[PDB]
């Protein structure tokens, strides 16, 4: 291998490369490695952790009160409570989720999400809610009896205080699902009990989430 | 339902003064009235004990220190009370000022054993947003299901041993997401209690 | 998978500082010192401030040229003042000869010089967030065990040359291991080295008209 | 020479007063300044060595002290046999200079 | 391996490198290697050798008399004799020790030291001394009865004429220990015997000493 | 450990002499001879004077350029006059051709030439301290078995070029083995080749106020 | 308590005139009065014997030479005497002048068998500091414990054989660190004795 | 061994070197070697 001719691409500096270089301090023995607890080796394991969605993001509502969905008493049946698209990586309620931020450090992604809801009312307060999910094809349903014929989960928060709505698939390559919360029943309370509670939604990504083509963000 | 932070019980660094159940007791700090207008509180990790009992003698009269903790928050709330807390332990919780003066006061970075009420809990007083605080070890306190939260925290730091009066490893934040509510004729201030129990503590460099 | 890992998330060496060897006009320095700083640009800062403790060694490349993109034969010296060595103070200074400060002698008209700085830190890993005071207001949260050194660059000359040399330092993070993930910074960065934000809070999520509109 | 000199050229106090004679050095002389007490006509005895320690026989009324560049001597209550001359001597500056005098009166 | 492209870092000269070069005199046979006694292959083995500390470093005291600690007779009990910080690599009494100089050729160090004391008085002279060590946290103790409650070693130089005070740990990464010598008892002598002796301190580094990040010195 | 060893303590090649090929004005030499000297700079001297006998071979690099840092195509000859060969005396001199003196023919606009001088000494190892007189006042402690040679540098030319060439000789110590450690020099170096000091002794340790103050 | 320098007994170079106990006797040089004002002394290694007995005939009437030594210092001191010596053997002890004339006089670099009193023992007369002289082979002479010091020194040089009248390998220094003291009515000059015994000597190049 | 960076000492010509070079006449078969008496392979054998 004594005679060589330089093929093209010489004297070039390609940033995204895994070349080698001489150590500027040979012999140096860096500080050894002790076991520090809590190492994360993948941003996927950070996405799969549930964080809050600013579902109440609205003009005027400031402070922590943007993370709360108001569920009150005099909201008649079949009325609409809240709705938010399933798009972790478009400006909306997902923009405050660990998934909604990491997905802005990449270009394409595809997987299954989940939206755990949590009721924060009195123990004596009972009722029922309808939580319906609409695939990307259709649009937001107009009535409660129009969303019951979908992929929903009726929620009796008096009995069970937290549910999960697993999104089947959400892929971003080139028109996104919608989740609506309908007042199934009324909001019934015994005497001497507050008549206005809150729902807290938490978003995440299931174990099938993937990311591709890392890129800078738009803050 | 004890959230073992990062899945690691606090352990003794293999082979320093290793105290026992005399110091590994249950320090029950003062209670804090949780009101509707309440924003939150936070206590530094070893600074909350540097002036409380034996642990205040082993920390000040030494030079090196390492220990886990067993933070345990309870809310003596009624059944007609509603609300929700977010009890999270934040490793290397660094407080930030808010310019319209550039550096945090010392009372805000080492509040003592009384904690400092948040001035902007939406941003955790550290720029980072509260919505993502759940990435830290945490446990919800939802008055309709349970009013207790126990967090087991190991020793998280770069060096094996470190100072106890200068470097405060983490900070236990307690923030009400859903504010407290109640009808007329109830205890207008739900009390919040915090219990601490150093686990596998060590010390070195006496006096 | 394998593209969302922490080893790949910090790859793709980027510009960490544009230093300039001012040598003409009213700035007849002939040299310049650039303190090694990772959190120089907000884009890289916000990424590095995702973890608490991180351990990595770096490879530094210097893309130097004149102010009209021409690369003459001018010789350059890249001296790496280690963390704890006195820095030079003039074009002609004793520090430029100390054999403990490794130097790289390359010309403007040569492939950019590329060295590899090791993990230079007293503690086990770098600490971007250090709750506490060092030296057991202007000191809170300032860890001194994160300094990596200094890169002093001068044109090997005797008198003033009259040509400004712009250098673009490029750093690549290798062997990175991160610990204790943190929420990504939401507010702006009002000042460097501090987490100080501004009074007027900016909501993380954009505000729409009503809660029930898509 | 360092030229450590005493400020009070002559002082007068009572038999129960507390005199404070100084000796202001110019250069750094360290804790190598002595005090020599001279009789009206006799020899010169020593009081303080290394600016702090009494001699082997000096009474308890005398005492030395140091304060920056203001090496001084202070008598407790000025008993009898005190209205004599005083000197400050340093052995740091190799010429080994002296001061002036603090002949006390009453 | 015939076609190659030159990756960046070419035509550069990196001083701290272990490259190769052609021998400017091939065939040359240098003078063979005979066994010369006394080879040292590590500066640690040079640090671990005890040398004198200029503990008496004071304005005015010149010559060899800077290596001597004066222990005299009319120094009443509980008085202070000498004190010096434990900092091999800061300007002080350690600046005349083989450790105090090598540690100035480096940036960081950590290990255990030792300070062997030696009494150089008459054989008939008896007494006792208190030698106390204070960790970096605290400050210099103010009284003898304040240092007895520390990590000390009472020294009866009449019986045993030399002791050793092993420093547990002294690390320089970013507030240093202090060693004080207290007059425990008086200095008693029989008639016809000098009433002023000297203590000679010798410093070293235990077998756990380490050095890191070699650098030039400040003379 | 492994960073305090004698093999690493003498690494990190440093500048051992800045020679200049004066060729313009009133110094139309065109050549220059630099006698190989290790104890040229106090910093390196004090380190080398820690041991008594030392054995090592050296690698020499020549970072040459003009006086405005530009590196033209000018050709240069680096001739190594061995220990005991007559040195050149002019730009045009017979010595420049002797095949026993190895030469390196490189240009200013080329990677710095790098040769490797072997262990050139009659005795077993170099002797920095030689108590005794050679040639069985101006001769005490002058060992002649420490000469490594001479590096003569000239621009291969016919008439005067008119360009001064500054060369920076860099030496790296390899395979070093040291014997008989010595105390590090405390006084100044009043003159080269001798241990002569000055009357006014300088105390090794700094002087504080009292013996009992920290 | 014989300090074997560098852990090497002097040995015969394997296979020159190899003398015997006729030359390997105990040369007892003159004594030197150790006073309070005393600064120190030093004797070169083979120069101290080049004019003493048989060794002065084998050294001058030859051309090559190598030998160890058995330097042995003793101080006939009383029990009311106090002081301390530092007896060290300095390989390649090179003396230096002191400019306010540039080179050491010949009387100071080859003092003979009488030794030359130090003019500045704090700097060992060689620039290097006395405080670090203990890195050389040494032994303390502390009059309160012992008054003897024996040093076994091998042949330390680059070449196997070397001249004996030009190159003096080492120098035995004797420096009082703690000066001598005594009350009135004592021997005001403690005597110091030095005994030399060449070990495994060799010679070559006769006349 | 595809990516390489040129370490210093390039484009230099060191006379006392044992490098290689291309044969300027390949295929050429020089005159064979016949036994000539009296070969000396060392100047020491000439000194003695």
């Amino acid at each position: 291998g004594f005679p060589t001719e330089l093929k093209p691409g010489t004297n070039q500096f390609l940033t995204t490369d895994d070349g080698t270089s001489p150590p500027i301090l040979p012999g140096f023995e860096p500080t050894p490695l002790i076991h520090i607890p809590g190492e994360f080796t993948s941003l996927l394991d950070l996405c799969q952790v549930e964080t809050i969605l600013e579902v109440n993001n609205t003009t005027g509502t400031t402070g922590v009160s943007r993370l709360l969905i108001p569920v009150r008493a005099q909201n008649n049946v079949d009325q609409l409570c809240a709705s938010f698209q399933v798009d972790p990586g478009r400006n909306g309620p997902w923009q405050s989720t660990m998934v909604g931020q990491i997905c802005r450090y990449y270009t394409q992604w595809s997987g299954s999400l989940k939206v755990t809801f949590m009721f924060t009312g009195s123990f004596m307060a009972t009722g029922k809610m309808l939580i319906a999910y609409t695939p990307p094809g259709s649009a937001q349903p107009t009535t409660r009896e129009a969303a019951m014929l979908g992929t929903h989960i009726v929620w009796d928060f008096g009995l069970q205080s937290s549910v999960t709505l697993v999104i089947p698939w959400i892929s971003n390559t080139h028109a996104t699902g919608i989740v609506t919360i309908w007042y199934q029943t009324n909001f019934v309370v015994p005497p001497d009990t507050p008549t206005e509670a809150n729902i807290i939604a938490l978003g995440a990504a299931q174990k099938n989430f993937t990311l591709k083509l890392c890129k800078d963000t738009d803050e | 339902n004890i959230v073992l932070s990062y899945g690691e019980w606090p352990e003794y660094c293999p082979s320093p003064t290793r105290p026992d159940v005399s110091v590994n007791r249950f320090y029950t700090l003062s209670t804090k009235s949780w009101k509707t207008e309440s924003t939150g509180w936070y206590w530094k990790f070893p600074d909350v004990l540097n002036d409380t009992g034996v642990f205040g003698q082993n920390a000040q009269f030494h030079y090196l220190y390492r220990s886990g903790f067993c933070m345990h928050v309870q809310c003596n709330a009624s059944k007609f009370h509603q609300g929700a807390l977010l009890v999270a332990a934040i490793p290397e919780f660094v407080i930030a000022a808010s310019s319209p003066g550039l550096y945090p006061d010392f009372a805000h970075t080492n509040p003592g054993k009384d904690g400092q009420e948040f001035r902007d809990p939406y941003v955790l007083d550290a720029g980072i947003p509260l919505s993502q605080a759940l990435i830290f070890p945490h446990q919800w306190i939802n008055l309709r299901t349970n009013n207790c939260a126990t967090i087991i925290m190991p020793y998280i730091n770069a060096l094996p041993f470190d100072s106890a009066l200068n470097h405060s490893n983490f900070g236990l934040v307690v923030i009400p997401i859903s504010p407290l509510k109640y009808c007329n004729g109830a205890t207008t201030e739900v009390p919040i209690t915090l219990t601490i129990a150093p686990l596998n503590s060590e010390f070195s460099g006496l006096r | 998978v394998n593209e969302a890992s922490v080893e790949h998330f910090y790859s793709r060496a980027g510009l960490v500082g544009v230093v300039e060897v001012k040598d003409s006009g009213t700035s007849l320095d002939g040299y310049t010192v650039w303190p090694i700083d990772v959190m120089g640009f907000v884009q890289q800062r916000r990424k590095l401030e995702l973890s608490t403790y991180m351990r990595f060694d770096a490879e530094f490349t210097f893309v130097s040229n004149l102010n009209n993109s021409t690369t003459p034969g001018m010789l350059l010296q890249y001296m790496y003042v280690p963390p704890g060595a006195p820095k030079p103070d003039s074009r002609k200074s004793y520090q430029w000869q100390t054999a403990t400060n490794p130097s790289v002698f390359a010309k403007l008209s040569d492939p950019p010089p590329q060295v590899s700085v090791p993990f230079m830190s007293p503690a086990t890993a770098y600490q971007w967030f250090y709750d506490g005071y060092p030296t057991f207001n202007l000191q809170y949260g300032q860890c001194p065990n994160n300094m990596m050194g200094h890169f002093a660059i001068r044109t090997v000359s005797e008198s003033t040359t009259g040509k400004n040399i712009h250098v673009r330092v490029y750093m690549r993070i290798k062997h990175v291991r991160a610990w204790v993930p943190r929420p990504l910074r939401s507010q702006a960065y009002m000042v460097k080295n501090y987490p100080t934000y501004s009074q007027t809070i900016t909501n993380t999520a954009t505000d729409r008209a009503s809660i029930t509109t898509t | 020479d360092i030229q450590m000199t005493q400020s009070p050229s002559s002082l007068s106090a009572s038999l129960g007063e507390r005199v404070s004679l100084t000796c202001r050095a110019s250069q750094d002389i360290g804790s190598r300044l002595n005090w020599l007490q001279q009789e009206p006509d006799g020899t010169i005895k020593r009081l303080i060595y290394a600016t702090s320690s009494l001699d082997s026989g000096v009474p308890k009324r005398f005492s030395g002290s140091r304060s920056g560049s203001y090496y001084s001597l202070t008598i407790s209550s000025l008993e009898s046999e005190d209205f004599v001359d005083y000197y400050c001597l340093q052995y740091a500056g190799f010429p080994w200079t002296f001061g002036g005098g603090t002949k006390l009166e009453i």
